[PDB]
């Protein structure tokens, strides 16, 4: 969000390449006229399991030579993982002074 | 004549070949011919010099609308068969009053030629099956022909097949043929080539194939199966030859909606790679094959939309072998997709391959299949002593 506020100050919009992701039919029948699996024989829609030292996902577009890690649906990660900082101090002896209390077993 | 088959040429040659084979019929001991009034045949200035004895109208449906741009052209061009009629004393009209435009079809030329009607749901017909019963392996028809009421018992399933038998007996009535000869002719055929070919090699699951060049054919067979409700439903789905990618979405939709477990194969893919063809199989209805990417021994047990089962394979031989191998007791085992096509093409290959022969062979190896068969339902199959 902090990044998005910074682009809105002077920059032009979020790049279209930065916007790519994998009731109603999620298998649409409507998109497949606009990416290649259509009347045009150039079926540019993504296949899968092509082997080779290439990328079968998109991971952005092609770049970032490592692999993309999976954020779980914008759910549990980096909030339970941030909390390790709170737990770091309590599991560490020297960084904590506290007071006298019950010797060194309160915290 | 008899049982010899002169090699079937392309869909429709010119009238030179037609009249050559007609001379063969005339001077080879034959005294009649059953001619299919194809749209291309009547369109290409052919019926002008053909004397038609009996014109039959079995069923009507809307297809190939690109050629028949308007329903008026479809109803008039197809009515040229009835317009050729000129003598209402040696010629007869067999009409389907079950369809709505039966009088409309009749009125397009010489209505004096008499009208004999067949209809099952519409009992107001000259020939009507007063009693109709259809099962997976049994079929009973008490039909009140103009001669009288007759019992027809056969394993040739299909409600449209009952309509077809009704049309046949009506045609026999047109020439005044006896009911016994009509029954003899009906029972003279037990498996029409490559269409609705029931195979029963000591099994309780009905092997059946159809032409299946359009998704509506699979849809119709699925509705017939619904009318003939078996225990478990498996349908092996072929592919599409050229870049007609708009059919397989709705095809897989009706399959997965009406089949507890589905199956796919690689029947005709002469255009592209089989992997891409298998990818295209799901393109318009609601499920994405990206899960097929992330299997990892964890996605092998999915329950597609309606909790039904997923399906994937390419080797046709193993595909049909496992399809016949699924049949446990009294279930539905469709392995259709091409019909009478006695070969197999995968992009750039041509070899011998018959679906019916492999089906009967698999029914034979069912005896070996009885030695194992744990973990049957979805995936995987055929390998015991690994749990």
């Amino acid at each position: 969000l902090d990044a998005l506020e910074t682009m809105a100050k002077d920059n032009q919009p979020i790049p279209p390449r930065a916007m790519i992701l994998s009731g109603y039919e999620v298998d649409y029948m409507a998109r497949y006229i606009s990416e290649g699996g259509l009347t045009g024989e150039r079926k540019r829609w993504v296949p899968r399991r092509g082997k080779t030292p290439l990328d079968p996902d998109v991971e952005g577009f092609i770049y970032s030579n490592p692999v993309e890690t999976s954020f779980k649906q914008r759910c549990l990660e980096e909030w339970k993982i941030r909390h390790r900082k709170l737990l770091r101090h309590l599991r560490n002896e020297g960084p904590a002074v506290l007071g006298a209390n019950a010797s060194e077993s309160d915290y | 004549h008899g049982d010899n088959k002169l090699d079937f040429p392309e869909a429709n040659p010119d009238a030179v070949l037609v009249q050559k084979l007609m001379a063969k019929m005339l001077h080879n001991g034959t005294e009649a011919v059953v001619m299919e009034a194809s749209s291309n045949e009547l369109t290409h200035t052919r019926c002008e010099e053909i004397d038609f004895d009996i014109a039959v109208f079995t069923n009507l449906s809307r297809d190939n609308s690109h050629f028949q741009g308007n329903e008026e052209e479809f109803r008039v061009a197809q009515a040229k068969l009835f317009s050729r009629m000129v003598d209402p004393d040696r010629h007869r009209k067999i009409v389907n009053v079950d369809d709505p435009n039966a009088p409309f079809f009749i009125a397009q030329g010489n209505p004096n030629v008499p009208v004999l009607t067949f209809a099952l749901e519409n009992k107001d017909a000259d020939v009507h099956p007063l009693k109709f019963e259809l099962s997976l392996f049994e079929t009973t028809v008490l039909v009140n022909t103009p001669q009288g009421i007759l019992e027809i018992s056969s394993g040739l399933l299909g409600r449209h097949n009952i309509y077809n038998i009704l049309a046949a007996v009506t045609v026999g009535i047109a020439v005044g043929a006896p009911l016994e000869d009509i029954v003899r002719g009906i029972e003279e055929v037990d498996a029409v080539p490559g269409r609705c070919e029931v195979i029963d090699e000591e099994q309780a699951f009905g092997v059946i194939v159809d032409h299946a060049r359009t998704p509506d054919a699979l849809s119709r067979l699925l509705d017939s199966v619904r009318e003939l409700q078996p225990r478990r439903i498996i349908t092996v789905i072929g592919s599409c030859g050229e870049k007609e990618r708009g059919k397989r979405p709705m095809l897989a939709k009706v399959a997965t909606d009406k089949s507890d477990v589905t199956m796919l194969t690689s029947d005709n893919q002469g255009s592209e790679d089989p992997l891409d063809i298998l990818d295209d199989m799901l393109a318009g209805i609601g499920w994405t094959m990206q899960d097929y990417l992330k299997h990892g021994e964890n996605d092998y047990y999915p329950p597609l939309p309606n909790g039904h089962r997923l399906f994937l394979h390419d080797i046709r031989r193993v595909a049909v072998r496992c399809a016949v191998a699924m049949g446990e007791e009294g279930d539905m085992v469709v392995v259709a997709g091409k019909g009478h096509e006695a070969y197999q093409v995968d992009g750039d290959k041509k070899e011998f391959f018959d679906d019916r022969e492999e089906c009967r062979e698999a029914l034979q190896y069912v005896d070996e299949l009885h030695q194992a068969g744990i973990d049957t339902s979805e995936f995987p199959w055929r390998l015991p002593e690994s749990h």
